[PDB]
């Protein structure tokens, strides 16, 4: 019989899988998206000082709605 | 890999050994003098301690030392008996020798399939002598004892 | 003689150096093919480039697919 | 998968008195088999033999409870 | 690697769209906060010896370029009156304040 | 970076932190004179035992070093080759390669890490 | 927002640096049984429910044992390297990649590189601090080891590099999204086994700690909370490798079950090999890095720099 | 097959005569077998299989043995079926004791019989040989099959008339069953 | 702050230097100034790559060489004297409130990181050691690392010639 050795891996490939679920929870939580915006270029580096200075917030993100209303002309 | 025995006084030069002096004598028991003072019979299991890896081939020597000093001769049975012993020591002390160099090495897995099957042979010697080694199953006069009915078919299985 | 005589020694190098011989040759098929393009009026372009009609460079820029 | 030994396991498991009753037998034991009560002791100790096993296996004793 | 080239080149594409946005938005800020950052060199060294603004004591800094050159301050001199939480903000952002 | 200073100065605390810890966690006992002396299967250590340093092992390193800078020299070829003039990039890089392997070749002929000793 | 980010970039850190730990040392047991799989033996099963807290019950006994320090001014040197040893074995996961930010750490095959050079001083000074020849021997052939395999481990990442057109190691990934690497590379799979199975000193090459030629090598001299520390090192050594092996060769699924299932038949493999095989001679070996490594490794640098050659050509 | 290399006449097996051939097929199958490590994957694919086999590992002490009936363990010092004791005093088995460890003295009880005062066995210097029993010419003394007798301080082991009587009356079923099995074998 | 601390922890470690005698000592010395320098200038370059580099050859490989062949143990272990520590620490903690102190900026290097680079620059949007490295390979500047790499050759073609004294 071999389930003997189930015990161990099942644990260990439980404990590895943990992390990843525990970033992605905290984040979709804790955030209000699951994935922190990536900064390895200048260009996302920009875009966050862009978003991060139009609000505190980048994550919480201003939808269309954030144009003026109207120009009366 | 020293037999837990040995001691090497090794002097070496980068890694490699130059000089090799090996101390044998940290287990000189003082058996010859032992094996004077006591009787041939009380003295037959002395043999069987010296070389203990090989269980029956050690008193299968010392047993025809005493029959040519007492010109006596065996029946064919306890011939065949010790014969079947001998090769079955013979079996026991190279798997031991293989088991051991395996492990010198570092290789584990061949020294634990063969010490699986070294219990089967210790099971036989159990079986005729009632010991697991070191027997005092021959003796001058042939084997001390006949052997348990059905042992020859389980030794067939085992060689099987 | 030497032919086997390697083959037989040094497996791994013979088997390692007949895959360096074939690299450097596709590798210049690769240049070959690379210039048979000419392989600089790259279809895409790092940063924004921008040319006044009638430059050089505007007059060769590919007009293709990709 | 289960050919036929999730059976096998239903059998030991429940007959031994449910969870509580096949975890604690597990527990002491460090294994689960099952045999026929070849005797039980004068000592409250209960034997139980199985020939499906092989020799070392054939032959096994469950000692008194007392004992915890 | 024609799909990893197909999508690294779509945010290449994407990538030259978005940027004179950027670019346009910036510049308002830049003249913006010069005009500030002009403002205030005047009015700090009110009382200094023979204080000229945008030079050292006189000369100008930069001379061969013709005159309404206009020659981006360094990064320290467009920080010139900010604290550390405004500096750090953009400097220390590849690390992460 | 400072990000990741930081965490590798928080482990560090807490692994110092546990090695402390099982410090006085472990029961302690007299000191023995024999107790701490060298292990050398059970009999007396010799003589100051600090080894011979006329063997070989710099000299390997020494080849560590070599192929460890040229290793340094080849890492930036990832990057540059979509930048790079090919034909550069193309010889330039090849030779690399090449005269290390000829190097090797050569030395293997020569074969000095079959030394007498 | 930022802080935010930044909160969290340390609960990431510091969970993973929990699961590690507490996953290597509940692999340990993962070795016992399975080797004990391999040869006909049964392996622990006595402690606790199948010997499932075996693990902790060697902790327990590790803590308690003393810490029998040797000579004596020795305390703070002979307390440094496990520190030193475990902090890199740890600290080495952090540039791992994930999809779900952890860092934006570019440049993580360099730090690979880095950090597995560095065991060298972890072992070298921990033999030093030892001061006995038997534990002397061990660090020196401990040193060549590690020191001779890192010439053929860098050239065999650029193959992969160049494979994948950056350092960034996640765009393994994207490269991946079609059909495995392994497939493509499969010499390449068998060599950096060999070689990650050098780094973390496991046998064949087993020389560092080794035994029955060594006592223990460098560990000999090494009391309870030390060699504790000394064996978590290891171990979690040995899984990253694992992880490395799966990241590169077999997916990169990082937000799939089964890459995780993948790290645990890549660990097992390395045991797998554990039970098998016999222990190299010194010299042996260093053919086997030198003479044979490195050609292999400089043949395919010099095949795929003309295949990306041609690959550019094409497109 | 290829030839050999030293011509081998009967009685004898060269186990290294088989020559390594030359030819190309030869020198390419060991190649290949280098470079894929052929001969390791055979022995890596063998330990995976022989997971698949049940390990022999006896669950002691719940499962436990086997022995035989001519096992030589603890000793003990047996009774007629009338409950007298066996032991004569005869001292053969002191005699003949390999490694004396054991001591006699005898007297007569006041019936007039032949009996021990003090009969000693010293089970740090006994060598569990049987030489004893093989020569005890009434089966006083016999190497009862216990051999779970360990003890934590050296004093317990040396065993007094008093010790060895004891062991006799608690093992007496099982060392009737061996004798039963052996007496007319022995 | 991250900057002036290790000048900090560079100044101490330095006058650690300067008194350490023991060999080891030295080198063990060594070992925290390479991570240090490394640290400092990744801070004010464009990016942490020539960092990763210098660290790998300087420290990962070539100062193996000299803790190697500084073995020499002196035949003792180290003598620690928890009074240079105390006086490292000291000294430490009052360059740290000072370094707390000191003005924020101007106690601050002026080069430019790639985030202190301007908005517009179109080249700072590439991959960060593209634009540096490139001509280190592309001509005429590149024939200097056949040079560099010959020169390797002949180094080892020197060692041979040097460690190779009858023996
Ligand atoms: C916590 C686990 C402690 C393990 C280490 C240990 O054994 O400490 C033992 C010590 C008392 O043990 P003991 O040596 O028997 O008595 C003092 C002798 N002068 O423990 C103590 O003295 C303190 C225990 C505090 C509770
Ligand atoms: C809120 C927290 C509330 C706490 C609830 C209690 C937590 C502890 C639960 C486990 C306690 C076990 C008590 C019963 C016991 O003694 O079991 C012993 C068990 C088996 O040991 P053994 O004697 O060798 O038998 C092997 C059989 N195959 O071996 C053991 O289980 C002993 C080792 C247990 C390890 C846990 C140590 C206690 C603290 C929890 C860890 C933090
Ligand atoms: S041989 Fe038997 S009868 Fe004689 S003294 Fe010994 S135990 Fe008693
Ligand atoms: S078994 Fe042998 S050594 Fe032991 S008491 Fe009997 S005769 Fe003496």
């Amino acid at each position: 019989m071999w389930f003997e050795i189930l015990p161990g891996a099942v644990i260990i490939t439980t404990l590895l899988s943990v992390p990843i679920y525990a970033m992605y929870g905290l984040d979709k939580l804790m955030i209000g998206n699951a994935f922190r915006r990536n900064m390895d270029e200048r260009f996302s580096r920009v875009m966050y000082q862009r978003d991060f200075r139009l609000t505190d917030n980048p994550y919480k993100m201003n939808g269309l709605d954030a144009i003026p209303d109207e120009k009366t002309n | 890999a020293a037999h837990g025995v040995l001691r090497l006084v090794l002097e070496l030069d980068g890694e490699t050994v130059m000089r090799a002096d090996p101390h044998i004598g940290l287990l000189h028991r003082g058996t010859e003098k032992l094996i004077e003072y006591k009787t041939y019979t009380q003295a037959l299991p002395y043999f069987d301690r010296l070389d203990y890896v090989s269980m029956m081939c050690n008193e299968q020597c010392y047993s025809l030392a005493v029959e040519k000093l007492l010109n006596i001769d065996v029946p064919l049975r306890a011939k065949y008996i010790r014969t079947l012993f001998a090769e079955i020591t013979r079996i026991l002390n190279h798997i031991m020798a293989v088991g051991t160099h395996a492990l010198d090495v570092g290789a584990l897995t061949p020294f634990f399939w063969l010490f699986e099957e070294r219990e089967k042979m210790m099971e036989f010697y159990e079986r005729v002598s009632g010991a697991r080694m070191h027997a005092a199953y021959i003796r001058p006069g042939g084997v001390s004892l006949d052997m348990p009915l059905g042992l020859m078919d389980d030794i067939y299985e085992f060689a099987s | 003689s030497l032919l086997k005589r390697a083959w037989n020694e040094i497996p791994d190098i013979v088997g390692g150096s007949a895959l360096a011989l074939a690299g450097i040759v596709m590798a210049t098929i690769g240049v070959a093919n690379y210039y048979a393009k000419d392989g600089d009026n790259r279809r895409y372009k790092l940063g924004y480039v921008v040319y006044r009609h009638d430059d050089p460079r505007a007059l060769k820029v590919r007009n293709d697919e990709d | 998968l289960g050919i036929n030994r999730l059976t096998k396991l239903f059998q030991m498991v429940r007959e031994a008195g449910g969870l509580k009753q096949a975890y604690l037998k597990l527990y002491r034991n460090d294994d689960l088999k099952i045999g026929t009560l070849v005797g039980i002791d004068k000592y409250g100790n209960k034997y139980f033999e199985n020939p499906y096993y092989f020799y070392g296996r054939n032959r096994w004793i469950e000692f008194a409870p007392h004992v915890n | 690697a024609k799909k990893v080239k197909r999508d690294e080149i779509e945010m290449r594409s994407a990538q030259n769209v978005i940027f004179p946005i950027l670019v346009a938005e910036r510049d308002r800020e830049f003249l913006r906060q010069l005009r500030r950052n002009r403002d205030e060199e005047a009015e700090l060294m009110k009382n200094v010896p023979g204080w000229e603004v945008g030079t050292w004591y006189g000369e100008p800094v930069f001379k061969t370029l013709p005159e309404d050159t206009l020659v981006t301050p360094i990064f320290k001199e467009f920080y010139a009156h900010s604290d550390w939480k405004s500096y750090a903000k953009r400097a220390h952002l590849k690390l992460w304040s | 970076m400072f990000s990741i200073i930081f965490i590798a100065l928080l482990i560090l605390l807490i692994t110092t932190i546990v090695m402390f810890l099982a410090s006085i966690l472990s029961k302690k006992a007299l000191i023995d004179r024999e107790k701490s002396s060298p292990f050398e299967c059970g009999f007396d250590p010799k003589s100051s035992s600090r080894l011979p340093f006329s063997l070989r092992f710099f000299l390997i390193t020494i080849i560590f070093l070599i192929f460890d800078v040229e290793i340094a020299l080849i890492l930036p070829m990832i990057i540059i080759m979509k930048y790079s003039n090919i034909m550069i990039w193309t010889i330039t890089s090849i030779i690399f390669i090449l005269i290390l392997l000829i190097g090797l070749y050569h030395e293997w002929n020569q074969g000095m890490l079959n030394w007498s000793n | 927002m930022f802080y935010m980010e930044f909160i969290l970039s340390l609960i990431g850190s510091l969970l993973l640096i929990i699961c590690v730990l507490v996953s290597v040392a509940f692999l340990t047991l993962l070795e016992r049984k399975v080797l004990g799989y391999i040869q006909i033996r049964k392996g622990p099963n006595k402690v606790g429910l199948m010997g499932i807290p075996q693990p902790f019950c060697d902790a327990i006994k590790l803590f308690t044992k003393e810490q029998t320090y040797p000579l004596l001014s020795n305390y703070l040197s002979y307390y440094i390297s496990p520190i030193f040893s475990l902090f890199l074995s740890l600290f080495v996961w952090m540039c791992m990649p994930f999809f779900v930010k952890l860092y934006s750490f570019n440049l993580g095959g360099l730090f690979f590189l880095c950090c597995t050079s560095l065991g060298v001083y972890t072992v070298m000074v921990a033999g030093w601090s030892s001061n006995s020849n038997y534990a002397l021997l061990g660090g020196l052939r401990a040193v060549a080891q590690t020191i001779s395999y890192e010439v053929s481990l860098a050239l065999i990442l650029l193959s992969f590099i160049f494979l994948i057109g950056s350092y960034n190691m996640i765009y393994f990934f994207f490269y991946q999204v079609y059909m495995w690497f392994l497939i493509i590379l499969f010499p390449m799979a068998l060599v950096w086994v060999s070689i990650s199975l050098a780094e973390t000193n496991r046998t064949p090459f087993d020389f560092a700690e080794g035994e029955s030629e060594l006592v223990s090598g460098f560990n000999v001299e090494y009391s309870s909370g030390g060699f504790a520390l000394i064996f978590m090192a290891e171990y979690a050594s040995i899984l990253f490798m694992s992880m490395l092996f799966c990241v590169i060769f077999l997916g990169c699924d990082v937000f799939n079950l089964l890459f995780y299932m993948k790290l645990t038949f890549i660990s097992f493999v390395f045991i797998w090999v554990r039970g098998t095989l016999p222990r190299f001679r010194y010299d042996k070996l260093m053919y086997l890095a030198w003479k044979c490594f490195l050609s292999f490794s400089l043949n395919y640098l010099l095949f795929f720099i003309g295949f990306k050659i041609l690959l550019f050509s094409l497109l | 097959e290829p030839k050999d290399i030293v011509e081998v006449p009967k009685g004898y097996v060269y186990v290294n005569n088989k020559e390594l051939s030359m030819e190309f097929a030869d020198i390419t199958d060991r190649a290949a077998s280098t470079m894929f490590f052929g001969e390791l994957l055979r022995g890596f694919a063998v330990t995976l299989a022989h997971i698949f086999k049940e390990p022999a590992t006896i669950n002691y002490p719940f499962e436990k043995g086997p022995l035989s009936p001519r096992f030589r363990g603890e000793h003990a010092l047996r009774r007629y079926p009338s409950g007298e004791e066996r032991c004569i005093a005869c001292k053969l088995c002191e005699a003949i004791c390999p490694a004396q460890a054991i001591t006699i003295e005898a007297e007569e009880r006041a019936d007039g019989s032949r009996r021990t005062t003090r009969y000693d066995i010293d089970m740090t210097k006994c060598i569990y040989c049987g030489f004893c029993q093989e020569a005890c010419p009434v089966d006083a003394i016999v190497e009862g099959p216990n051999f779970e007798f360990s003890t934590e301080t050296h004093e317990e082991l040396l065993y007094n008339k008093e010790k060895l009587l004891c062991n006799g009356d608690k093992w007496e079923s099982e060392i009737a069953s061996n004798l039963q099995a052996d007496h007319l074998y022995r | 702050m991250i900057q002036l601390m290790l000048y900090s922890l560079i100044i101490t470690t330095s006058i650690i230097f300067l008194n350490m005698i023991h060999p080891l000592a030295l080198g063990l010395t060594l070992l925290i100034q390479t991570i240090f320098v490394c640290l400092l200038t990744g801070l004010m370059t464009k990016s942490f790559w020539y960092s990763y580099i210098l660290f790998l050859i300087f420290l990962g490989g070539m100062l193996v060489l000299f803790i190697y062949v500084t073995s020499l143990a002196s035949n003792e272990m180290f003598n620690l004297s928890m009074k240079l520590t105390l006086f490292s620490s000291l000294i430490l903690i009052f360059m740290l409130i000072l370094s707390f102190i000191m003005d924020k900026t101007s106690s601050s290097l002026f080069l430019m990181n790639n985030d202190m680079q301007s908005i517009i620059n179109m080249n700072s949007y590439f991959m960060e050691n593209s634009l540096s490295l490139n001509k280190l390979y592309n001509f005429p500047t590149n024939f200097i690392t056949i040079l560099l790499m010959n020169y390797l050759l002949i180094t080892l073609i020197v060692i041979v010639k040097i460690t190779k004294l009858f023996k």
